[PDB]
């Protein structure tokens, strides 16, 4: 999972 | 040095170290090296989904000189013994151009910095  | 904003679909752990698997096939899906080597899995994703390494290489420029054409090993060697105490705040090269990193890591102990969050 990536937020940015 | 961290993938910063990253976690790992599986062991659920953050900003981890070390290679990031990324899945091709499954919707903002990450790994980190300890997973993806184990074969684990989670949701929808299986060990035949092709993935993305994600981490290293580049060339880094020194923030105090310019000179060009390091490699982080280099640079911190570079910069430990050419650049040892300058407070004169600079953007870490390093994070700037791996992939998620920060964009604008400002600090005034560069050396340091690649010390605690450049580690080889
Ligand atoms: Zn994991
Ligand atoms: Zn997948
Ligand atoms: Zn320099
Ligand atoms: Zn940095």
């Amino acid at each position: 999972r990536c937020k940015g | 040095s961290r993938h910063e904003g990253v976690s790992c679909d599986a062991c659920l752990k953050g900003n981890f170290r070390g290679r990031r698997y990324k899945c091709l096939i499954c919707y903002d899906y990450d790994l980190c090296a300890s997973c993806y080597e184990s074969g684990a899995t989670t949701t929808r994703h299986t060990t035949d989904h092709p993935m993305q390494c994600i981490g290293g290489g580049g060339s880094f420029t020194c923030p105090y000189c310019g000179k060009m054409g390091y490699t982080e090993t280099s640079l911190q060697e570079h910069v430990t013994s050419e650049h040892a105490e300058t407070s004169t705040e600079v953007i870490c090269p390093i994070c700037a151009a791996l992939p998620g990193g920060d964009p604008n890591h400002v600090t005034d102990d560069f050396a340091a910095h690649l010390t605690l969050e450049h580690r080889a």
